């Protein structure tokens, strides 16, 4: 319902959520609250990176939970 | 079925007008199956090399993107162990207006224009950022090693 | 004696120099936080010490920020400061004018930022007719136009359901022209099917030019790059040229935006000559033009004429959103200057390589604590 997202700087912000809410909209959930777009944000969970087809019960994740937002790749 | 067009029509094009360097042909039994053989271009460490990959068009294919193989030993930072190459596009994802010969095309430019900052194989992408000419000269060996006298 | 220059030359050198420092995290966080992330990567058995070097060395934490939207925003706190920024974020963005206009004259001759978004029309491009009894907006694939028996409608990003303005009638007669089964689940746009070869053919044509067409009358947009600009105070039309700022995703880094100095050679575009390429890039319906214009603008360094083709060719058109406000030289180089306090006290050295050296080191080590920490059982 509402989850966390920690980045590497340990600024956690926290954003309310639907368990159907998919995993490409959390991204624009987070550009909402931060100014940072989806197509430059990569999210994982649990060690698991998140595909943008899929939900937030489907990676089974609800409530206080924490994705890490990662913001370097190569 | 075996059609669509698009693919029926792609897979002419391919055996009508093919790409330079680049041989590309259909599996008699499965049509969505491709043998691919990509000449080692001019001006690179696997100039005189041929390589062979095999490329999968997924059932969905139109708007998944093929997958492609390595079958050929080769020693590049940009295919891993098992032959897979990063098909990635940037900020983006495939679109269908990305058609097969784009991909055989870009393999062919990445073994031009190998990539060790966005890695595959990171004990050789680490060798070709530092120590590149002693990569290459390996590179030359491996294709001398795997990818000579191959038809 | 505070330039606007002085902010482009003093936030240019700082980030060219200390890289992920400008941010101003204590190396202690980066390496507890990464430790957090990476503890799953340590083997599990030989001697742990060695194991966590292992990890702790192939680390990347001191790289700096690599999201186009994360740079822009630190660049931001820094020119304006932390409530000085969280209150430009209210400012709704302005899409760019056909031609120019809005931004030009947006632009006065004070000590100005524009802040940049970019979005792409993630418009479907995938169709499926479907039997309505079966149908469940919140189990079907969303961004994608779905074909009932007497209705279609477009399942959006976030699973809303809209209807295309169809008869049922249009709609019967599509549905039941389409009987070959794999264009059952298909593509709109597809170049290889002919109207003047079949009823079906000319039915997914017919299907694909409404959705084409309504598709012009919704908000598909969705977010893919981020910059700033830099405007400083001139004496002059001439005297006066602009200065963008950006990362982006696997891409670059600020800092090698600025070592590469695309920026002046950008600002050696003019400030008309660069709003017009930008404006061009909304408005071009040519994919090789608007891959051009994107490579020019947003490559790294170098790869300008390479950024954007084959696989990375642009396809979906871009809409270029601005918005603007003004920078005291005053507060932005306090905010500078109070950052190099940070560095100099925290992470001294007399070259900057040190400094940065001494950073990682200190990362490092925080990590290796943390690490050593978490798997002692």
């Amino acid at each position: 319902m509402q989850i966390f997202v920690k980045t590497l700087t340990g600024k956690t912000i926290t954003l309310e959520v639907e368990p159907s809410d998919t995993i490409e909209n959390v991204k624009a959930k987070i550009q909402d609250k931060e100014g940072i777009p989806p197509d430059q944000q990569r999210l994982i969970f649990a060690g698991k990176q998140l595909e943008d087809g899929r939900t937030l019960s489907d990676y089974n994740i609800q409530k206080e939970s924490t994705l890490h937002l990662v913001l370097r790749l190569r | 079925a075996g059609l669509p067009r698009r693919i029926i029509k792609e897979t002419q094009r391919l055996l009508a007008e093919p790409v330079p360097g680049i041989k590309a042909e259909p599996d008699e039994s499965n049509a969505r199956y491709f043998h691919v053989v990509i000449a080692g271009p001019q001006d690179s460490p696997f100039e005189g090399g041929t390589f062979k990959l095999e490329l999968f068009l997924p059932e969905e294919y139109p708007m998944a993107a093929p997958k492609v193989r390595f079958m050929t030993k080769i020693y590049h930072p940009n295919v891993d162990k098992l032959g897979r190459i990063c098909l990635d596009i940037l900020k983006d994802a495939w679109s269908p207006a990305l058609q097969i010969r784009t991909v055989l095309l870009s393999i062919q430019a990445l073994l031009s224009a190998p990539n060790p900052d966005d890695p595959l194989a990171n004990d050789v992408a680490e060798q070709w950022k530092t120590n590149e000419a002693q990569a290459i000269e390996t590179a030359r060996a491996w294709t001398r090693l795997y990818a000579m006298n191959n038809i | 004696e505070k330039t606007g220059l002085h902010v482009h030359e003093k936030i240019k050198h700082m980030v060219k120099n200390y890289g992920t420092m400008i941010t101003g995290i204590p190396a202690e966080i980066l390496g507890q936080n990464e430790a957090e992330i990476s503890v799953g990567y340590v083997k599990k058995m030989g001697n742990m010490k060695e194991n966590i070097a292992e990890v702790v060395r192939k680390s990347e934490m001191t790289q700096p920020t690599n999201s186009c939207g994360k740079a822009s925003n630190e660049v931001c706190d820094l020119l304006l400061g932390t409530e000085g920024a969280s209150e430009f974020e209210k400012s709704s963005y302005q899409v760019l004018s056909g031609d120019g206009s809005n931004l030009k004259g947006s632009l006065p001759n004070k000590n100005l930022l524009v802040r940049v978004e970019m979005d792409r029309f993630n418009a479907p491009q995938k169709y499926q007719k479907i039997k309505r009894e079966e149908f469940n907006p919140e189990t079907a694939e969303k961004n994608k136009i779905y074909l009932l028996e007497d209705q279609l409608v477009y399942l959006d990003i976030f699973g809303k359901v809209i209807d295309l303005g169809q008869t049922s009638d249009t709609c019967h007669r599509l549905f039941n022209a389409i009987t070959t089964p794999f264009y059952q689940n298909y593509i709109l746009y597809d170049e290889y099917i002919d109207p003047e070869e079949s009823a079906e053919e000319a039915a997914m044509f017919e299907m694909g030019e409404i959705v084409k067409a309504k598709m012009k009358n919704i908000d598909c947009w969705t977010a893919t790059h981020s910059f700033t600009i830099f405007v400083p105070e001139s004496d002059s039309e001439d005297t006066r040229t602009l200065y963008p700022y950006q990362a982006y995703w696997t891409s670059h880094t600020l800092q090698q935006w600025f070592s590469g100095d695309k920026d002046e050679k950008l600002s050696r575009l003019g400030i008309d000559g660069y709003i017009e390429k930008l404006a061009l890039l909304g408005t071009t319906t040519d994919s090789k033009i608007r891959s051009s214009i994107y490579g020019e603008l947003f490559s790294p360094p170098g790869k300008e004429h390479v950024f954007c083709t084959g696989m990375n060719e642009k396809f979906s058109p871009l809409r270029v959103k601005f918005k603007v406000t003004e920078v005291n030289p005053e507060i932005a180089l306090q905010n500078l200057e109070e950052v190099q306090e940070f560095i100099d006290t925290n992470y001294p050295g007399e070259n900057a390589k040190d400094q940065c050296e001494l950073y990682k080191i200190k990362a490092q080590e925080a990590m290796t604590k943390q690490l050593e920490m978490r798997l002692l059982i």
